């Protein structure tokens, strides 16, 4: 795998991919 | 936090796993 530059909706796409059916929390400051 | 880190800097998919349920 490689390092990622992910802003905005692109970060939530990556979260979705990584976590899938486990679900995830998106928690900005 | 990671939302910040991933955007201002870089982050890995492994770091993102921390945010799974
Ligand atoms: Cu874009």
């Amino acid at each position: 795998f490689v390092n990622q530059h992910l802003c905005g909706s692109h970060l939530v796409e990556a979260l979705y991919l990584v976590c899938g059916e486990r679900g995830f929390f998106y928690t900005p400051k | 936090g990671i939302v910040e880190q991933c955007c201002a800097s870089v982050c890995s998919l492994y770091q993102l796993e921390n945010y799974c349920n």
